[PDB]
């Protein structure tokens, strides 16, 4: 099969960048003059979008920052001016021979200044407690880059192997992350202990920030 | 023009994918391709199978031998059946139609994608908690399986400062996910935030109201 070869495979550019990346197909997709090549964007969640087709043809509709040139084997899709909403995976398509095959994708990040989070604590809801098991949450809002830590103590016990952590996908208009952590005990530990607190390391933060409760 | 899948949901090691896509009825057929296309998760896309307007068909080496895609123009309907399942076919199912360049195609319409996982375990719902509250209000939506769990506020209403987090696997191999929002402080006393959790595969609804 016709393979494609995207680079880089991921990318960080700034709000108003110039951004190019490329696609090498591994052997020439030109057929009578012109090349079977089209390119796609695809948001986290959602299906993808058709953007370019036989190599430089804007889809009707797409927005005139995206472009795309190339012939044979080369390829490349150019944003000539960066915004951030196009955080995306963008791929490669062959439509040269069966069976069509895509590249691998190229994800386009939205490089930004620093940004502590804020940091909020919730403890279990009372109606899950009631059902045998307690989740308490730590929240960190809008913050960048994604690189983070959380520490959770428990009567100033530092707590490990017991906690599960998620981050969003960069935001599609400010470009920040941000992570949930969950620890999670069974309602008789949580009631064995006051103090649940969560200790949040980041680029943008001097010193590490405490949020705490006293159960109950 | 809407492309709009069926089918996906957990299907057992060995069984058979039977997923359909129906395509708004006003819309001719005739002049397009009609496409499988999937991405497990995590991964790039792969194209698995097409039928055209007389019925020809053409698949992917990488399945061809256990894979059928078929077209029902009565209904504005298409097709894929996959037997003898496996873990390579848990992934998003995309339909798309494809518009003619000079003979060939590219995938200029696609659906919102159906989720297929392989397993032979039980769907099971989650239970929806409250996280109680610029301040930060919640809900915590635990212990379900397979995916997907949406979330919406308000009914769709509200979707600034809205981050619903990707699902965590649990040690359990069961999934968990939150969704929170912060609003101003303000409008806490005043204005009422349910969270709206869907989770189809075990048909459940719930509309959870977060108050202080």
């Amino acid at each position: 099969d016709i393979q494609l070869t995207q680079s880089p495979s991921s990318l960080s550019a700034s709000v108003g960048d110039r951004v190019t990346i490329t696609c090498r197909a591994s052997q020439s997709v030109d057929y009578d003059g012109d090349s079977y090549m089209n390119w796609y964007q695809q948001k986290p969640g959602k299906a993808p979008k058709l953007l370019i087709y036989a190599a430089s043809y804007l889809e009707s509709g797409v927005p005139s920052r995206f472009s795309g040139s190339g012939s044979g084997t080369d390829f490349t899709l150019t944003i000539s001016r960066l915004r951030p909403e196009d955080f995306a995976t963008y791929y490669c398509q062959q439509s040269h021979e069966d069976p069509y095959t895509f590249g691998q994708g190229t994800k386009v990040e939205i490089k930004r200044t620093v940004a502590a989070p804020s940091v909020f604590i919730f403890p279990p809801s009372d109606e899950q407690l009631k059902s045998g098991t307690a989740s308490v949450v730590c929240l960190l809002n809008n913050f960048y880059p994604r690189e983070a830590k959380v520490q959770w103590k428990v009567d100033n016990a530092p707590q490990s192997g017991n906690s599960q952590e998620s981050v969003t996908e960069q935001d599609s208009k400010d470009s920040t992350y941000s992570l949930s952590s969950t620890l999670t005990l069974s309602k008789a530990d949580y009631e064995k202990h006051k103090v649940y607190a969560c200790e949040v390391t980041h680029q943008g933060l001097s010193s590490p920030v405490t949020k705490s409760f006293n159960r109950g | 023009v809407q492309l709009v899948e069926s089918g996906g949901g957990l299907v057992q090691p060995g069984g058979s994918l039977r997923l359909s896509c129906a395509v708004s009825g006003y819309s001719i057929t005739s002049g397009y391709s009609w496409n499988w296309i999937r991405q497990a998760p995590g991964k790039g896309l792969e194209w698995v199978a097409s039928i055209t307007y007389d019925g020809s068909t053409n698949y992917n080496p990488s399945v061809k031998g256990r894979i059928t895609i078929s077209r029902d123009d009565s209904k504005n309907t298409f097709y894929l059946q996959m037997n003898s399942l496996r873990a390579e076919d848990t992934a998003v199912y995309y339909c798309a139609r494809g518009s003619h360049y000079f003979g060939h195609w590219h995938f200029a319409v696609w659906g919102q994608g159906t989720l297929v996982t392989v397993s032979s375990a039980s769907t099971k719902g989650p239970s929806v908690f409250p996280l109680a509250p610029t301040a930060a209000l919640g809900c915590l939506v635990k212990d379900y399986f397979p995916e997907p769990v949406t979330v919406s506020w308000n009914s769709g209403a509200l979707t600034s400062g809205v981050h619903t987090f990707p699902a965590v696997l649990q040690s359990s191999g069961l999934y968990s996910l939150s969704s929170v929002v912060t609003v101003p402080s303000s409008s806490l006393g005043t204005q009422t935030y349910i969270c709206n959790v869907n989770h189809k595969p075990s048909n459940t609804k719930v509309d959870k109201k977060v108050e202080p």
